[PDB]
């Protein structure tokens, strides 16, 4: 039953703060940043070393002012937290592209209104 | 607002004596300086004495609040 | 999907740590306690941002274990049914796709992938094409996929990929 | 050995002896091990890589201001720092005296002491130098006392006054005076930044006496 | 052990009463 695609997920799980690809990559960081300080520390794991190698491929954007400004620009919206994550992500080129990829929004809103914000999220990027 | 009576009762002082012996007794830090016993319940003792136990009793009431008081707090009755 | 949650958790704690470095001790516990886990009502656990609060060590009776129900604000990975995530193709197999989806690994099979996509066992690096050769799909490559499956073994999860709807490739 | 007693303390008979192979004989059946073991083959910060008896032994020599740094005796990951007050008391700062200090510090060691030890040197040595300074066989509550009233009796209008420093519980200074024919004492700490007298801290060593000499004219 | 914290005792300070009067020496130039 558990399905994204529905927007259904567990009670506990309704109640998460999403997070963005290059906000855990900085949090990340700036965790490893302060572990390898401090000596006589246990050094970090093959989890932290392959999480951050895999975030590190997805970075669309390095500045703390950029993620703030798009999640701000989003959450004006009436779209669901889920939804912030995904589309703010992947960044698809055409409103077709997003639509397709996620079927929540097939209906959910105009066809300008979602390109003129895909248009703005490509911008975005660096 | 603490209501409770001010003195450690009987059966609190022994279960914190215990309790602290035990600790010790498990290679716990001491409180106070040893003058060459051995004993844990012996250096637990001590400690009461000198009002250095690093335990905080919480008293139940009926209704169901509670109350915590520190043993260097309250009066110890002997 | 990453997600930052608050968790609850209680350790013991054995006198001998007791100290002017009592929740330092405690800390370091939680830290080395929590990291990296999986469990199958939270998911995978990627690592422990900040701590709350400590909770009133209560010590048991007759034991000298101290228990602290400390409550802490970590990160979470619990993917979902549905979802579409961007991984990268570790290996190309006859039998299958390889990928990495960040703490978990996912697999796509021939039957998935459409039949333009053949197979290149002639050269030397595993690698899928079409018929005109025009796109190129390999490893170490930044490919998209829809988790249709999930699979949690033991703590470890595995879910499972699908290359069916469009627009799923290069970007 | 040759024609002596078989080499037994060289290579051990009945069980394995490790030594150097410097022969391969497997398959004439020779074993050249080597049986001998090499075969196989002012303010002068010390180090020391000690109990706290025997290092007692090793402090007299060095004049005011030699500052040593051990390892404590008391728990794991611990060390003491040593500086010398004056002939015969030592303050045994056990840095877990509860000197705070974070982890980083432990791979450098050259600034806690030129930060909390050098200055408080400095501050301790000031006094030494007083004028009117005296030790008594280390400074004991039972020898301090009957000098203030064996003193008075040669100036009774004129009520002097002396600094010493006591052994059995080091960095406290007593300073005493004779408000009338009954003795009191003060004691006063010398922390790291300055002094701590009545609960107030100076930033000068003579900002102390500045402020003391215009304070215990009160009835008390 | 044998070297407990000597920098953390607390130094109790002695009370009393002398009703002098002000006949002392006076105070210096901090300078």
């Amino acid at each position: 039953e558990e399905d994204a695609s529905q927007l259904i997920f567990p009670k506990e799980f309704e109640t998460a703060e999403t997070l963005l690809n290059s906000e855990v990559h900085m949090l990340l960081e700036h965790r490893k940043q302060q572990n390898e300080s401090a000596e006589d520390e246990q050094e970090l794991s093959e989890v932290f070393m392959k999480t951050l190698n895999y975030t590190a491929r997805f970075s669309r954007f390095k500045n703390r002012e950029t993620i703030a400004s798009v999640r701000s620009l989003l959450l004006q919206k009436k779209l669901h937290k889920f939804e912030l994550a995904c589309l703010a992500n992947l960044c698809p080129e055409t409103a077709e592209e997003s639509k397709a990829l996620i079927p929540s929004l097939e209906g959910r809103f105009e066809d300008e209104e979602l390109q003129q914000i895909l248009d703005d999220i490509q911008t975005k990027r660096s | 607002k603490r209501i409770t009576t001010p003195y450690m009762t009987k059966y609190e002082r022994a279960r914190v004596l215990g309790t602290r012996a035990l600790q010790i007794a498990m290679c716990a830090p001491v409180m106070v300086e040893l003058e060459g016993e051995t004993d844990p319940l012996l250096i637990a003792m001590k400690e009461l004495k000198a009002r250095k136990i690093p335990i905080i009793i919480r008293r139940y009431l009926p209704d169901g609040s509670y109350e915590d008081w520190g043993v260097d707090e309250l009066i110890i009755s002997d | 999907m990453f997600y930052h949650i608050s968790l609850e958790h209680e350790i013991l704690l054995h006198p001998r740590y007791f100290g002017p470095n009592l929740l330092n001790t405690v800390k370091q516990k939680l830290f080395t306690e929590v990291e990296g886990t999986c469990t199958g009502k939270y998911g995978f656990v990627i690592a422990v941002t900040t701590i709350d609060n400590i909770g009133a060590g209560v010590i048991q009776p007759g034991r000298g274990f101290v228990l602290y129900p400390v409550k802490y604000k970590a990160i979470v990975f619990r993917p979902f049914k549905g979802e579409v995530v961007d991984a990268v193709v570790t290996q190309v197999n006859k039998v299958g796709l390889f990928t990495e989806i960040g703490p978990m690994s996912c697999f796509i099979s021939r039957h998935s992938i459409p039949s333009e996509m053949e197979f290149d066992p002639n050269s030397n690096p595993p690698c899928y094409k079409t018929m005109d050769e025009d796109i190129v799909i390999q490893q170490d490559d930044e490919i998209r996929l829809k988790i249709v499956g999930t699979r949690v073994d033991k703590n470890d999860i595995f879910a499972i990929g699908s290359l069916m709807d469009d627009y799923l490739g290069l970007v | 050995d040759k024609v002596v007693k078989r080499p037994e303390e060289r290579v051990k008979v009945g069980m394995t002896v490790h030594c150097r192979i410097m022969k391969i004989d497997i398959e004439k059946f020779s074993a050249d091990l080597t049986c001998r073991t090499s075969d196989l083959m002012i303010a002068h910060p010390s180090f020391h890589n000690i109990n706290f008896k025997q290092a007692e032994k090793m402090m007299e020599t060095m004049d005011q201001g030699d500052v040593i740094i051990r390892p404590s005796s008391k728990g794991e990951n611990h060390l003491t720092v040593t500086w010398k007050v004056s002939d015969g008391i030592y303050q045994h700062v056990d840095v877990r005296a509860t000197l705070w200090i974070n982890s980083e510090e432990f791979e450098d060691l050259d600034e806690i002491v030129a930060r909390y030890v050098q200055p408080m040197a400095s501050f301790a040595r000031d006094l030494l130098n007083h004028k009117y300074y005296q030790d008594c066989s280390g400074g004991d509550r039972k020898k301090l006392e009957e000098l203030l009233i064996k003193t008075k009796k040669e100036k009774p209008t004129f009520i002097p006054y002396f600094i010493c420093a006591c052994k059995e519980l080091p960095g406290k200074f007593l300073l005493g005076y004779q408000p009338r024919g009954k003795p009191r004492i003060e004691y006063v700490t010398v922390t790291p930044e300055g002094f701590r007298y009545r609960g107030q801290i100076f930033p000068t060593v003579n900002g102390l006496f500045r402020w003391f000499k215009d304070h215990y004219q009160d009835p008390v | 052990g044998a070297t407990p914290a000597y920098g953390a005792w607390s130094p109790s300070v002695g009370s009393g009463m002398t009703p002098g009067a002000a006949g002392f020496s006076p105070s210096a130039a901090s300078d």
